[PDB]
């Protein structure tokens, strides 16, 4: 019942920004954090970081802090994420996952993910 | 901060196998909230366990967490063929999140 929808495969050039979007449904968007996190070949997982949907406070990675913009849209029930400045070390798959901050921190529903490529036009 | 875990580990079904987490600033606490992720092939990822020990929903019940002397460790019960994954541990270090390496998990 729970889903998290990411965008689709995204093509940009270096330099340029890129808005990821994960559309999250079948409950209460503004109950539950959401977390992005970046997967590259080789390099396992990585924090971005996270919105709290309710007031939409964040917390980084200080890595991704110069990188990253986490927003949501409460109507759409929609986290994006921005990415600026973009360079071939931002190429990944990126995700979004909710979590649970009641007297514990987990994780549960983790979105299909979405591809970046950042690729000079020729 | 940097969390290492095994690199790759060979269970058969049915038997019991331990996952670890380690911190280099030191030994794993609980408010560190040890997470837990399994990724399955096609890039399916499921949250397993937070706070060190609790399950999310509809998370099978041989996944169990702990801390394992100066680890955080994923135990699983009776191992099943499905449970065959990339098992990511993350280690909160008080206002950021840092995942390991993650193991691979191969079920003869
Ligand atoms: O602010 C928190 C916090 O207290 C905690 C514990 C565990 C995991 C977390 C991920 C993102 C964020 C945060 C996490």
């Amino acid at each position: 019942e729970v889903q998290l929808q990411q965008s689709g495969a995204e093509l940009v050039k270096p330099g340029a920004s890129v808005k990821l979007s994960c559309k999250a449904s079948g409950y209460t968007f503004t109950s539950y954090w959401m977390h992005w996190v970046k997967q590259r070949p080789g390099r396992g997982l990585e924090w971005i970081g996270r919105i709290d949907p309710n007031g939409g406070g964040t917390k980084y990675n200080l890595k991704f802090k110069s990188k990253a913009t986490l927003t949501v849209d409460k109507p759409s029930s929609t986290a994006y994420m921005q990415l600026s400045s973009l360079t071939s070390e931002d190429s990944a798959v990126y995700y979004c996952a909710r979590m649970w901050y009641y007297g514990t921190y987990y994780f549960d529903y983790w979105g299909q993910g979405t591809t970046l490529t950042v690729s000079s036009a020729a | 901060a940097v969390v290492t875990q095994e690199s790759a580990l060979t269970t058969s079904p049915g038997e019991t196998v331990t996952l670890t987490c380690r911190s280099s600033t030191g030994a794993v606490t609980t408010s560190n909230y040890a997470n837990w992720v399994q990724e399955k092939p096609r890039h399916l990822f499921t949250g397993l366990i937070g706070g060190t020990n609790n399950r999310a929903p509809g998370v099978p019940a041989r996944f169990s967490g702990s801390l394992i002397g100066n680890k955080a460790a994923l135990t699983i019960t009776g191992a099943q063929t499905e449970d065959e994954a990339i098992y990511f541990c993350a280690l909160w270090y008080s206002n950021h999140l840092v995942f390991g390496g993650g193991t691979k998990l191969t079920v003869l």
